[PDB]
């Protein structure tokens, strides 16, 4: 209604609490992977955002270059001063070409933060393979250390085998 | 030094050239008229003083770039694109705006793009109360925007020594002889006639913004305090009320059908393949079940499973609390554990409105830990705001009537609450010194226990059922009619055990009662509770914003609480709105706190730059490198003037830069010094690990020297200031003219000769009775706190006597946790009996004060117990559990009597008496 020697089992709790300590550290180490690289994924969608709104002050301007330009280049070419359109025509050219480097920025860090959103994942699921072994070494360790303290082992001799 | 600008005029031109970094936007601004000259459209532009430049910030905002005396390095825009819009409208509200997204490190469009009603309605309210109070500050008189800015810094609470007055703007002093015990107003008028040969000024601390004034008398100020015991004469300063405002100016119980909720889709799950998913399920109030938790069928592992069950529970709608939050969990079994992540949810709304719909609830990681639990109620109810990376639980609450149904009012709650000597008996027992049988007890004598058993209401809202809706109305109806508590049980109340929103708003009201000084105490504490809070508008929000409006000291630290916290995700939405509303309604103190924040901006830099040259050169040319980085114009003038944030009353004016240095330590920490018109202040910005640890500690240690200092025991202790203002940052208070004993020590007589050099002939006996005081009020402090890991590196001693511990990394047990003995060392105990072998008066008097300062901690012990609880929400390592808690309560020996606990300190000293020869 309800068994090996003390010093037999006191050598697995030696063992087995190093090599929770060890997956103890090796989560750690991966937990700190998780948070610094989801402080890196928020700094890239933020810097995204920055990207669409410096682009959205570009293509304002585009759209103020074509609203204010149509009475002047019609009254310069009036006056036949047609190399003065060509100033304001290649300018806004210029600022085209700018808009091109700036969406081909944005596009690298897109696929940055597409590479790093899947090692998010990766670690994520390295962190969930490990924690059925972390879970069940905390277990394990616990319940040889209950044993041998019902055995009713010192205090001291439990200290040695744990370090 | 120089970079490519991209600049966009309002007529559609696009200029691109070269500027240097450190030149200012109105230098900008002339170069650019200048090549603008020599481009189309020029003779359409007005002149350059009718536009401001804008740009996209480092928060993805635009920013209207008001004051051009910053440097272009300094306004760190994402890309260099510099673009001219009109100098009018609204620029008060455009300039606030903005400013406030860089100090708080997080953008204001971020609230806004959430679509949150509750987001938007707090917004709404905090700063529209928060604009109205800073408005009222305006209107009221000078004296009481005194009292707001510059607070009186008094001692816990006759001789005759001299005191150099002067006055603004003369070069002359005036020193003379008054009493401790005078008026400060006295004091004024003495000043006065001197000049010559009262009510329209105040007194001033030179190189301070410290006041004396009001009602108390000279001895109780701090600055008083600390020139009559040390010996230096003060020196003050009698400004003008004038100059004074220079600174001014410049049915749900229908419905009994049982709860039900529909589990439809996962997404973005990372598990191993072979198992299989399961999804734990629970209701909660606090940290108590409602009902039995319900689990879900077992499907594959994939990232996108589906499920599409209905999950009942066994408990009605109408017995639902008001507080109930179902909380989830998403494990991985094998078919025949693993916690993958957790979300809890509030069935009811901040409006008090029932849900229903489809919610997607964006989850948060599940970490390992020595419970174990099958769910996680104490965690947040907000989202996991990294929602594309992150999984997440589609879930959807089935609609239940035609309308939709709120939870019942106050008056119709009332409504539904109303309606021997052997039991009385039973209950004293229960209360003076719970088991089921105890909670059913208490429960049906309620009434008495209202009655005559007020501070056990605590006890009362544990043992009450919140499952059932009829116990939840009965207990609200006592509530609403409790008589008002004392701080000490309120603060007990805004633990995690107390969800319910009657409940907070009835710990609110007591609270009221603080002064500031008192409220400064568990200010850490108030600010940590708000993790436990589901929705954003509560009453400990308000109370904290409506007393950082009252007094600018607490504003002040409310806002580096909350500030140094916004890297966690966790609470980056519900601290950012609160600073924000902080912000709106202390316009003058912002900008101290930006210069704060950008001083601090450039020592991490500095910190990283020396920590990178750290591993490749030696240390004498890194010094010198160091300098380097700090003399430059943008570096100089942002850590150059500015007020401290360790106590914004202290005034950091002219960097000393040779004086700075760092240590070779894990960390590098970096020691800045500065010096002011008075005489030397220094700081340590420490960057690498987390100092809420070493805070809570020297809060403690502080609160323990008011806590002796209240009962005529003044035993020289220093709670020097630690503030932890970002991601793993913070600065900590220099004590000065002190050092570590191991650097001292490097024999028997080494601390002594220390003493003699520093305190040669007649303050020789001062120092060792500062000691003497100081070593014995540590060694308790120690004790009660279960300090372990001491030794000569990590202790101090000041010139004047005074021994002082630093750099709290462990506590409560911890190093596995074991009872931390108490511990005099063998050179301690030599430097108290004064060189002797054997000095047993001298020793019983140091016995006396250990004794004395032990007893004092118990008869507030209760506070300390309560103060800790509360800190669990820091989610700190070393206090998580109850077990930690319970290490105070031995340690202070709560459950024994006083006289037994007293007996057993005795053996414990007597005991750490015989260890120190060994
Ligand atoms: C260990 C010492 C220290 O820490 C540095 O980080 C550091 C960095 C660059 C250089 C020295 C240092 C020193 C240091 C070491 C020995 C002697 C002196 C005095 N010196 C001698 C030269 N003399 C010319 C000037 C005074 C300081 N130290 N740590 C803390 C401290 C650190 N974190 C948390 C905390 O709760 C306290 C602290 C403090 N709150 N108050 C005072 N000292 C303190």
């Amino acid at each position: 209604q309800q068994e090996d020697n003390i010093e037999a089992v006191g050598k697995k709790l030696h063992e087995y609490n190093t090599q929770f300590q060890e997956k103890s550290r090796e989560y750690d180490r991966l937990y700190e992977d998780y948070t610094r690289t989801s402080q890196e994924i928020q700094m890239k969608r933020t810097a995204i955002e920055a990207f669409n709104e410096t682009i959205k002050i570009f293509e304002e301007q585009c759209q103020t270059q074509e609203r204010y330009s149509k009475e002047y280049i019609e009254k310069f070419k009036r006056e036949g001063n047609e190399t003065e359109i060509q100033r304001i025509m290649h300018n806004y050219e210029k600022l085209k070409s700018r808009i091109s480097e700036i969406v081909d920025s944005r596009r690298r860090l897109e696929e940055d933060l597409k590479k790093q959103a899947a090692e998010y994942r990766e670690i994520d699921k390295r962190m969930n393979s490990i924690k059925p072994d972390l879970i069940q070494l905390r277990k394990t360790r616990d319940q040889y250390l209950m044993w041998l303290t019902q055995k009713g082992v010192r205090q001291k001799k439990l200290n040695e085998w744990l370090g | 030094q120089s970079v490519v600008v991209d600049f966009l005029l309002p007529t559609g031109v696009y200029l691109n050239f070269p500027v240097s970094r450190n030149a200012n936007l109105s230098t900008i601004k002339q170069l650019l008229w200048h090549r603008a000259q020599y481009e189309p459209l020029f003779h359409m532009l007005s002149g350059p003083e009718a536009y401001v430049f804008t740009c996209i910030n480092q928060t993805a905002e635009q920013q209207e770039l008001e004051d051009e005396q910053r440097r272009l390095c300094d306004v760190q825009p994402f890309l260099p694109v510099l673009r001219l819009v009109a100098r009018e409208g609204d620029r008060v509200k455009k300039l606030i705006n903005s400013q406030i997204s860089l100090l708080i490190g997080k953008g204001l469009h971020e609230f806004d793009s959430l679509c949150d009603p509750e987001v938007n309605d707090f917004r709404a309210k905090m700063c529209q109360f928060c604009e109205e109070a800073a408005a009222r500050r305006q209107q009221l008189g000078w004296e009481a925007w005194l009292q707001y800015s510059f607070p009186l810094q008094l001692e816990p609470s006759n001789r005759a020594l001299l005191v150099n007055v002067k006055f603004e703007g003369s070069e002359e002093s005036f020193t003379f002889q008054v009493s401790t015990k005078d008026v400060p107003l006295a004091l004024m008028a003495c000043a006065l006639r001197k000049k010559a040969t009262p009510e329209d000024y105040t007194l001033q601390v030179n190189g301070r913004h410290e006041y004396l004034y009001g009602s108390y008398p000279l001895c109780q100020f701090q600055y008083i305090c600390s020139c009559l015991h040390s010996g230096l004469t003060p020196h003050l300063t009698m400004v003008h009320s004038s100059s004074i405002l220079a600174m001014r100016d410049e049915s749900l119980w229908s419905l009994e059908q049982p709860f039900r909720i529909e589990l439809i889709q996962g997404s973005k799950v990372n598990a191993d393949e072979r198992m299989k998913l399961v999804v734990q399920a629970g209701l909660f109030h606090g940290n108590e079940m409602l009902c039995k938790t319900v689990s879900s069928s077992e499907v594959s592992v994939c990232s996108e499973p589906v499920w599409k069950q209905r999950l009942e529970f066994d408990i009605n709608i109408c017995d639902l609390p008001r507080m109930a939050r179902l909380c989830f969990a998403l494990y991985a079994v094998i078919e025949k554990d693993c916690p993958i992540a957790w979300a809890n949810l509030m069935l009811f709304d901040y409006k008090d409105q029932l849900k229903t719909g489809e919610r997607c609830l964006y989850m948060w990681p599940s970490v390992p830990d020595e419970k174990g639990e099958l769910l996680n109620p104490t965690g947040t109810v907000r989202s996991n705001p990294n929602t594309d990376s992150a999984a997440a639980l589609l879930i959807c609450l089935p609609e239940v009537a035609p309308h939709p149904v709120y939870y019942p009012a106050l008056e119709k709650i009332l409504e539904l609450g109303r309606h021997t000597e052997e039991e009385q008996l039973q209950l004293r027992e229960i209360l003076e010194r719970l088991y089921e049988h105890e909670k059913d007890l208490v429960w049906k004598l309620r009434h008495e226990v209202q009655e005559h058993f007020p501070e056990a209401l605590a006890r009362l809202l544990l043992v009450t059922k919140w499952n059932k809706h009829e116990d939840v109305a009965q207990m609200l109806y006592l509530l609403c009619s409790w008589p008002e508590l004392p701080v000490l049980s309120a603060l007990e109340l805004l633990d995690f055990s107390f969800p319910d929103c009657h409940v907070g708003s009835f710990a609110i009201k007591s609270l009221r009662k603080l002064t500031d000084d008192e409220l400064f105490q568990y200010l850490l504490q108030l600010v940590q509770v708000l993790k436990y809070e589901s929705y954003l508008d509560c009453e400990l929000t308000k109370f904290l914003l409506d007393r950082a409006l009252a007094n600018r000291k607490i504003g002040h630290f409310l806002f580096w609480h909350l500030r140094s916290e916004m890297h966690v995700p966790s609470v980056a939405l519900r601290f950012g709105l609160i600073l924000e509303a902080y912000c709106r309604g202390s316009t003058h103190h912002m900008k101290v706190l930006m210069k704060q924040g950008e001083a601090l901006s450039k020592l991490k830099a500095l910190n990283d730059f020396v920590k990178l040259s750290s591993q490749k050169t030696p240390k004498p040319q890194t010094k010198e490198l160091m300098h380097l980085c700090m003399r430059q114009e943008a570096y100089l003038e942002a850590l150059s003037h500015l007020q401290s944030p360790l106590d914004p009353s202290t005034l950091l004016a002219e960097v000393c830069v040779e004086q700075c240095t760092f240590m070779d330590s894990k960390m590098k920490p970096l020691w800045i010094m500065y010096s002011n018109e008075e005489g030397s202040v220094g700081i340590i910005f420490k960057n690498g690990d987390d100092l809420r640890q070493d805070m809570l500690t020297l809060q403690m240690i502080q609160l323990m020297d008011v806590l002796w200092k209240q009962e005529g025991l003044d035993l020289r202790m220093t709670p020097y200031g630690c503030l932890p203002t970002g991601d793993r940052t913070g600065l900590i208070e220099v004590v000065l003219r002190s050092d570590t004993i191991a650097n001292i020590q490097l024999n028997k007589d080494a601390l002594l000769n220390w003493l003699k050099s520093k305190n040669p002939g007649e303050a020789l006996d001062r120092a060792i009775e500062e000691f003497t005081l100081s070593c014995a009020g540590y060694c308790v402090a120690t004790y009660v706190l279960g300090i372990g890991d001491r030794h000569s590196d990590n202790i101090m001693i000041r010139e004047s006597g005074q021994l002082f511990h630093i750099d709290f990394g462990h506590f409560l047990g911890n190093f596995n946790r074991e009872r931390v003995p108490f511990i005099l060392t063998y050179d301690f105990v030599h430097v108290i009996q004064q060189g002797k072998t054997n000095n047993s008066e001298k020793f019983e008097r140091f016995r006396g004060y250990c004794e004395r300062a032990y007893t004092i901690l118990r008869r507030h012990g209760l506070l300390f117990l309560h103060l800790f609880a509360l800190m669990r929400a820091a989610g700190l390592p070393e206090l998580s559990c109850s077990k930690d808690i319970q290490y105070l309560k031995d340690s202070l020996a709560l459950g024994k009597t006083e006289e037994e606990a007293l007996k057993h300190f005795r053996v414990k000293f007597n005991e750490a008496l015989r260890e120190s020869w060994k």
